[PDB]
């Protein structure tokens, strides 16, 4: 009968801390994502930005986002996903008035690259160590006729319109050229030449190397 | 409301003779026809099967004399046009939402029409109030109010109507 | 509000509203908890109604695959009659074996569903023996026998019909609508939806305007003339097989026989004339069909296409590449070929 | 809490499991808001059909696929004669949800439902699944209403 | 056969053995075609096509075809070089044809297409499977159109129907009895026994298209009203 | 199992063409039907009037393989007498029951079992229905061909062939599946008094 | 045994229960993974108070190695143990019957099918290998039965010829024979 | 058989192209070259793909044999066929007016130690640039056209194949050939 | 106090029966056994352990009897040890139905012998019931 009203870090400080890993990092308003885009795993990211929007008091700490996943495309190139369902992570994390700030560990396959350039501008975090990627997506095993292929070519049509849309608006490119440059051919990309690029921006907050902390001392 | 839907109305009611026999013919004939229905243009069926009613003599002064082939052009309109189609078994023989408006006004107008009794006109005078006769003979003008002057002439009685 | 403490889940708040939920399918492991929950209730008054929802395949899968065996869905009828309470159960969606079994065997005027539910009642599944002996299929065939009989007895009390009848529809796997589980037996009565739901819908579209305006009108005109069509398309094939019935018995009145008064001494006696039989025989007329009509006009079609034909007359002799047949057959005066 | 909030993104399953959920949706006193997040299959669209008409929120990259249930299974002669009058006539059950709804010819559903059909978000409205586009407005306030 | 097929053989003589039935059948001019036909077999029927065009130029060379089906390329293989030879072919349709095997019978010369009384004939577009990237997405869409072109005017050349009537067949799975198959075009005549001639139920569907045959008069057929 | 089985087996199959005896044994498959076509049309070609005592033992088979060896018996200019060895089955009595009439002859402990042919429908909404249609094509011929073999009326078959209906060859004489029996005369065996 | 119970006045598991009320139960095989949990229980509650223990069986059979584990943590403890039979106690599962309580504190039901046979072994590889395993299995072999011949009574030639085999008791031999003290009655 | 089209120097190259259907081949090829060095040999190829390492020998081998060799293309030709195709004496190229064409590069797979990746990595670019020059040899082709249309998955037609150098003529006068 | 369980089992060894057999009779109190749907062999044990006077059974129940079946492999010699098992084991649970139906022993051997089938009548005249609920 009486409600179950959520609390937060001004109010659940009295509480003690949280025991289980994942539930620190939800307190510290932190997302790390450390599996590819399976349908059991993008439930709980969208309950967990509405959550952030709940009764949170500011509405105006950012929210960072940490990605490790292949996205929807495997290491061999088949589709373990479909190009859909990045679609619901989009429009959910968008939606909240937070800013986001997004940052990458190792690896962002064809899905997470173009959500790593989708954050606040400014403040693309990533490490000096990783890699990025960006392909156009592939589909999964469809069997049908002529014109069964012809409604599948238009999915993907669909999905190089929507991720040059997304490259236009950080690069600040037209909407072909992302679609030469980065959805044309599997390519990598590296760190240092990425920022020249416009996909990164700086490293992570507080980095230092443990060889120039020797030399200042 | 719908607690007339039972067949205590048609046996534990007092009807005569002439009536009962037009309602227990239309009963059997869904069950030998495989459609389990009863619907307003099979209740014209009895009629024009039983010529010894007093119903029957009515329809003699509005212009059907042939008696054998009227019988058989409404079994041709059922065929073509509602359709006859056999369905597999059902126990409790259904009426039609159009038909059973007509078993209702006829019980209801025979409080109107002061008889205790329901008779073979109260038959005529509800399927003509459905207008299930102006569809059937189009060409003869079976209106609603020539048959309401032709049972009053015939059986020599003023009925109202509110 | 400070001494109750609320539910922690989901199935445990439906458990405090007395509403049982049975959406797994009838394993081994979902049987022992129902002859628990309905139990417990049991012990907390004979007199309270039970709410019951039936989500299930039955003892089997939808596809044929055999995951346990019909006596289970016994157990769980032998609970609700040895209880002794009102039970309401409803329907919702599948309902396929011993779940319609447990739909029918509650209180008869409580029994509800869902216009599109989907009930179906057919025989039980046997798993296979593996290459045994000889007289342990006859055993085997006397369980299925006291099976399928109680099958038919719990089935008989929840619906009223006989066994006789019961047994021949359960040969095939019969599916039930819902429009058509009210006349068999199965259900009492259809639950509606809101209709708070439905005028708020209905008047939403005309003050929107988005039952006009996006292209509604020029499509529900082509349904109504694709269904005046293929109404026109019948009726034409209707009067052209009426034109062959009615030359086959233009054809048969030039006939000289007596093989008709052989079958009208064999059969009955009392309708000598064209009459009715109230059987499966009912013997169309065709030609009285003297209808007259003056509404039906013809439209703006013009008959003066057609040719003129050779218009060969009646007596002839004149006979096509047959094999030869005239033993007894006369000529006709108006049919010399015979 | 007079109106419930579910979020749709699934890839469907059994059309069955989909009836369900679209009949529960039309019968609770209280109001029904659906927001479609990625596609909408044949088990998804009809709870997207299943909310009341003037709250059905779709995304600019959402879409909307619609198909013909599958199904069949192995038996006699006469047992598939049985189960593919039910397959017409599950597809003929569909097709009064998707012409209630949407109010949409009876004709025309069968030819839509005859092939997978893909829908984006523009044709989702000029169709009549949805109401209107979603946007960050629209589920501002259902996150605050909540609250209370 | 569930477990084994013995070799069912004749060879017999007065001084010598002969050879075995498959051997002896392909020196009288007469060709199998049974089973899946893929790539390997689609070697042998032409091959076999090319061994007795050296034998004789004039001979009728017969083929018979039994196949549930078989690998869209392979059996193009086999239509046009059986077109490209200078002997008529004589095809006898055996079994079933499903969208494969119903082109090789109908790929026969004017006149000697010879179907049976039970022999089922289908014709569908071909299929096809998706495969990875957008660039191939667009090549696989490509190749089933130039597959769906080119076996639309192999129908238009030996049948001489309309286009659209081959539009509105191959959409669906559509099956074709001789009897429906002789109106088509696709064969010449029709095989039956010692008078046989019993009506299949595609007829009787169609006798109820045109308005022959209705409920009260069902005629000297069998019942199609159990739907 | 071993091949010296299959050798043995081989020969006495092949001494078989020389009494114009076929053999039609397992399960009737697309293979084995198109061995068994190209045999019968080799042993008109010696002699056109002898008949053809064909052997037939199957446990059952595909539907559409069976067709081509129903039709190609029937146009041949010689019958062809067909017997029953051991088990008929659907597809197996089928061929039992287009014979020629008056020489279709059977064992008195042989099985002769009749049903609906079996199969299955998967795919679309539409693939259904047409697969559908294809077995109830197979159904209504089936019943079609057997009302003529029998003489017996077609509501009659179909209420036996929708189940597995196992045969005796005493009442397979009163049915019209065989015409005779084939049997050596019993001994005399002397009563218990 | 899945729905738990109530020590006093809380929920706790069946098989808890009855541990803090010093009644051990082993429902399933001697395996590895089991033996751990069972060596681990009688040291915790050997700690606790010194009083008798009481186990209850239902083996099946096991292996060899972890049924030795759990037999020495008996005589290694300085509290007394009694065996009590109910169900079957097969393979190496009967020999922890006469594991101890040898002093009139060894109970079975009058339905209990009792099994004593030789243990066994499987190791595979080189030759020279497999002559130490043979010993290993050959000093397993005698020394099992020297235990069962000091419990039970029996003579030590007895048991080597009549366990090599398959060998099956009742509880109306078990008496006689040494192998159980007492039956349970009714009550 | 296949043995009546071996007296007639005719032989089949069908199926998928494997180690042990390669020197089938060739130790046919050379045997009708020392017979008759003077007849041609007519060559049957129908095949959905192969190594490029097997398939080189039928290469060496066409090159190997002093008389002339003729080709026909039926049924299928992906990535191994086509090349063999082109790979005859120009003038007597012929092939079936339908069949298809597909020029696209050989597959393969790559793993082990990290110098083993980059020495297979570089061999399949090393038979990627030598199947580009020599195919470029008898088309009459530019090598920078010639080694992007390889890169396309797309079969081809024909009618097209003609004029892009690959074939010569086509069996059935050229008419029956469609889009 | 008094113990009640529900009986419903299709299948398992008989083995196990004889182990819930005993340990009803262990309770010093009463025991209600009430059987719902099927009863298999190691069913019935339970249903027959029960004491006289309080075991139900419904109008649709059933309890199946048969003899312990076991798989038996390997040398010669414990095959016959082994087949003296299954033999008294049979011999254990007709002395166990003995003592609750008051019949002789030789005919319940022979209503063991293959499998056997009750329903709701015939239960309570052969006594492994009492009454029908």
């Amino acid at each position: 009968y009486p409600e179950g009203r959520p609390l937060f870090l001004p109010e659940a400080e009295r509480f003690g801390n949280p025991p289980d890993l994942p539930s620190l990092l939800l307190q510290q308003r932190v997302i790390y994502i450390s599996m590819p885009f399976l349908p059991s795993v993008t439930e709980l990211v969208v309950a967990q930005c509405y959550y952030l929007d709940f009764d949170d008091r500011n509405r105006q700490r950012p929210i960072y986002v940490y990605l490790n996943s292949t996205g929807c495309i495997n290491d061999k190139g088949q589709a373990i996903s479909a190009d859909n369902e990045f679609y619901a992570i989009w429009a959910a994390l968008g939606f909240t008035r937070a800013p986001l700030y997004t940052g990458v560990t190792w690896k962002a396959q064809n899905q997470a690259a173009v959500l790593l350039s989708a954050g606040q501008k400014g403040h693309r975090y990533s490490f000096p160590h990783a890699k990025i990627s960006t392909a156009p997506p592939v589909m999964n095993r469809v069997f049908g006729q002529a014109v069964d292929a012809q409604l599948q070519a238009n999915e993907l049509d669909y999905a190089t319109k929507y991720y040059a849309a997304i490259l236009a608006r950080s690069t600040g490119k037209d909407l072909e050229t992302c679609q030469k440059q980065y959805l044309s051919r599997k390519r990598y990309f590296s760190v240092k030449e990425a920022y020249e690029e416009g996909l990164v921006d700086k490293l992570v907050p507080g980095f230092m190397l443990n060889r120039f902390r020797k030399m200042q001392k | 409301a719908t607690a007339t839907a039972a067949p205590s109305e048609l046996d534990d009611v007092g009807v005569s003779a002439a009536a009962e026999s037009i309602i227990q013919y239309a009963i059997n004939f869904a069950r030998a026809s495989e459609t389990y229905e009863v619907h307003s243009w099979m209740v014209l069926m009895g009629i024009l099967k039983y010529e010894t009613c007093t119903a029957a003599k009515i329809l003699k002064s509005l212009g059907l004399e042939d008696l054998y082939g009227a019988w058989n052009e409404v079994l041709w309109a059922l065929n073509v046009c509602d359709g006859l189609q056999p369905r597999s078994f059902v126990t409790d023989i259904k009426f039609a939402d159009r038909a059973f408006k007509v078993i209702t006004a006829a019980s209801d107008f025979a409080v109107w029409h002061g008889k205790d009794k329901m008779y073979s006109e109260d038959v005529l005078m509800a399927l003509a109030a459905g207008g299930v006769l102006e569809d059937l003979f189009p060409d003869l003008n079976l209106s609603f109010e020539r048959v309401r002057k032709a049972v009053e002439k015939e059986s020599g009685r003023r009925y109202q109507l509110p | 509000d400070r001494r109750k403490p609320p539910p922690p889940d989901l199935p445990s708040l439906l458990f405090d509203q007395r509403i049982v939920y049975l959406g797994m399918p009838l394993v081994p492991a979902v049987t022992e908890l129902m002859v628990a929950e309905l139990l417990y209730l049991e012990k907390q008054g004979a007199t309270l109604p039970i709410e019951m929802l039936i989500n299930s395949s039955g003892t089997t899968r939808q596809d044929g695959e055999i995951l346990s065996f019909d006596s289970e869905g016994v157990a769980l009828t032998s609970t609700m009659g040895f209880i002794k309470n009102p039970i309401s159960t409803v329907n919702m969606g599948l309902a396929v074996g011993w779940s319609c079994v447990v739909l029918s065997f509650g209180r008869k005027g409580w029994r509800k569903s869902l216009p599109h539910s989907l009930a179906m009642i057919q025989q039980p599944r046997v798993p296979p023996t593996g290459q045994r002996q000889a007289i342990e299929v006859h055993i085997k065939w006397r369980e299925v026998l006291d099976y399928k009989r109680e099958l038919l007895r719990m089935f008989s009390l929840g619906t009223g019909l006989p066994v006789d009848k019961l047994d021949a529809d359960m040969q095939r796997p019969l599916y039930m609508r819902p429009q058509d589980a009210l006349e068999y037996g199965i259900i009492d009565e259809i639950i509606e939806p809101n209709e708070d739901k439905a005028e708020k819908a209905a008047q939403y579209w005309i003050r929107s305007g988005r039952a006009e305006s996006e292209g509604r009108l020029e499509q529900w005109q082509e349904y109504l003339s694709l269904q005046e069509e293929y109404a026109l398309k019948d009726s034409f094939r209707k009067v052209m097989t009426q034109d062959l019935r009615a030359a086959y018995r233009d054809t048969s009145s030039k006939l000289l026989k007596n093989s008709s008064r052989n079958m009208e001494q064999v059969q009955e006696f009392k309708e000598r004339l064209p009459d009715d039989m109230l059987t499966e025989n009912d013997e169309v007329r065709l030609p009285f069909s003297r209808d007259g009509v003056k509404l039906a006009i013809l439209n703006a079609e013009c008959y003066a296409e057609r040719n003129i034909a050779r218009q060969v007359a009646a007596n002839k002799v004149s006979v096509p590449d047959k094999w030869r047949a005239a033993y007894a057959a006369r000529p006709a005066p108006a049919a010399p070929a015979a | 809490s007079k109106k419930v909030f579910m979020i749709i993104n699934s890839f469907g399953g059994s059309v069955g499991n989909g009836i369900t959920v679209h009949d529960a949706l039309q019968f609770i006193k209280a109001g029904s808001l659906t927001l479609a997040l990625g596609v909408a299959a044949s088990a998804a669209s009809l709870a997207l059909a299943g909310g009341t008409i003037g709250e059905r929120y779709v995304t600019e990259g959402c879409h909307t696929m619609i198909h013909q249930p599958e199904g069949g299974l192995n038996g006699q002669a006469s047992d598939i004669w049985i189960d593919s009058q039910e397959i017409m006539k599950i597809r003929l059950d569909v097709a009064e949800i998707y012409s209630l709804s949407t109010y949409r010819p009876r004709h025309k559903i069968l030819r839509d439902l005859d092939r997978d059909f893909y829908l984006t978000a523009m044709e989702t409205i000029y169709y009549g699944l949805a109401d209107e586009i979603a946007t960050n407005e629209v589920m501002h306030s259902i996150v605050e209403m909540t609250n209370q | 056969s569930p477990v084994v097929t013995p070799d069912i053989q004749i060879g017999h003589g007065e001084d010598a053995i002969e050879m075995d039935l498959y051997r002896y059948l392909l020196s009288n001019r007469i060709i199998f075609i049974g089973g899946y036909i893929n790539d390997k077999m689609a070697t042998q029927i032409v091959g076999s096509l090319m061994a007795l065009e050296a034998v004789d130029e004039n001979e009728d060379i017969r083929i018979y075809i039994n196949s549930p089906g078989g690998q869209p390329y392979s059996v193009l293989g086999v239509v046009d070089a059986m077109q490209s030879i200078k002997p008529d072919v004589q095809t006898v349709a055996l079994g079933a044809c499903y969208s494969y095997a119903s082109l090789v019978v109908a790929a026969g010369t004017k006149g000697k297409r010879y179907a049976m009384k039970n022999t089922r004939l289908m014709m569908t577009q071909p299929m096809g499977g998706s495969q990875g990237d957008i660039y191939q997405i667009k090549a696989t869409v490509e190749e089933l159109n130039a597959l769906y072109q080119i076996f639309s005017r192999y129908y238009m050349k030996f049948t001489g129907m309309n286009q659209d009537q081959i539009e509105q067949a191959t959409c669906r799975d559509h099956f074709m009895t001789p009897e429906q198959a002789k109106l088509e075009g696709l064969i010449d005549e029709i095989i039956r026994g010692k008078g046989d001639y019993t009506v299949p139920p595609a007829i009787v569907r169609q006798f109820r298209e045109v308005g022959l045959v209705d409920d009260l008069t069902p005629g000297p057929f069998l019942k199609v009203d159990c739907n | 199992p071993n091949p010296l089985v299959i050798e043995r087996f081989q020969g006495v199959v092949s001494q078989l063409f020389q009494q114009r005896i076929v053999r039609l044994g397992g399960a009737v498959d697309d293979d084995m039907a198109n061995l068994l076509v190209a045999q019968l049309l080799y042993l008109d070609s010696v002699d056109n009037k002898r008949d053809i005592t064909m052997y037939v033992n199957s446990p059952g088979g595909s539907v559409t393989a069976g067709m081509a060896v129903f039709d190609t018996m029937r146009h041949i200019r010689p019958d062809v007498s067909t017997c029953c060895i051991g088990l008929a089955a659907s597809m197996g009595a089928f061929i039992l029951a287009s014979g020629q009439a008056g020489k279709r002859y059977s064992l008195p402990n042989s099985r002769i079992m009749i049903h609906q042919p079996l199969g299955g429908a998967q795919g679309q909404a539409t693939d259904i229905e047409i697969q559908a249609n294809e077995i109830l094509h197979h159904k209504l011929t089936l019943n079609g061909y057997l009302a003529q073999f029998t003489g017996q009326s077609m509501e009659t078959i179909t209420k036996d062939t929708d189940r597995d209906f196992f045969m005796s060859p005493q009442e397979a004489i009163e049915y019209g599946l065989v015409d005779a029996i084939i049997s050596k005369p019993q001994m005399l065996q002397s009563r218990e008094v | 045994c899945r729905p738990p119970g109530q020590r006093q006045s809380e929920w706790v598991d069946l098989w808890e229960a009855y541990t803090y009320q010093k009644v051990v139960f082993i429902k399933e095989a001697i395996t590895e993974d089991v033996a751990n949990n069972m060596i681990a229980l009688t040291l915790y509650l050997d700690s606790l108070d010194q009083k008798r223990i009481y186990y209850w069986l239902n083996v099946p059979g096991g292996d060899v190695v972890p049924t030795l584990a759990l037999y020495d943590t008996m005589q290694y403890v300085r509290s007394k143990t009694a065996t009590v039979c109910y169900g079957l106690c097969l393979g190496m599962g009967g020999f922890l019957l006469t594991a101890g309580g040898e002093k009139g504190y060894r109970f079975a039901m009058p339905h209990s099918i009792l099994m004593m046979h030789h243990p066994s072994g499987a190791s595979r590889g080189q030759a020279s290998e497999m002559h130490i395993e043979s010993r290993e299995l050959v000093r397993m072999r005698d020394y099992l039965s020297l235990l069962t011949s000091n419990a039970t009574g029996q003579p030590y030639d007895r048991v080597i010829r009549e366990l090599s085999r398959n060998k099956w008791m009742d509880p109306k031999q078990a008496i006689e024979y040494g192998m159980i003290d007492k039956v349970l009655t009714t009550p | 058989p296949f043995g009546l089209l071996l007296r007639q120097r005719i032989v089949f190259l069908g199926g998928e192209v494997e180690d042990f259907g390669a020197d089938a081949i060739i130790s046919q090829l050379l045997l009708l070259d020392s017979q008759d060095p003077t007849k041609d040999i007519k060559i049957f190829i129908n095949s959905p793909g192969g190594s490029v390492t097997a398939g080189m020998g039928i290469y060496d081998a066409m090159m190997l044999c002093r008389a002339d060799v003729n080709t026909y293309c039926f049924g299928l030709a992906a990535s191994m066929g086509a090349f063999l195709l082109g790979a005859g004496k120009r003038g007597k190229r012929n092939s079936m007016p339908n069949s298809r064409i597909m020029i696209h590069q050989p597959l393969g797979g790559a793993s082990g130690q990290a110098v083993d990746i980059e020495i297979q990595a570089k061999e399949i670019m090393y038979h990627k640039a030598n199947l580009n020059r020599i195919m470029a040899d008898y088309c009459q082709q530019p090598l920078s056209k010639i080694e992007e249309d390889t890169d396309r998955d797309r079969y081809m037609s024909p009618l097209e194949a003609k004029e892009y150098g690959l074939i010569d003529h086509i069996i059935g006068g050229e008419e029956a050939v469609f889009n």
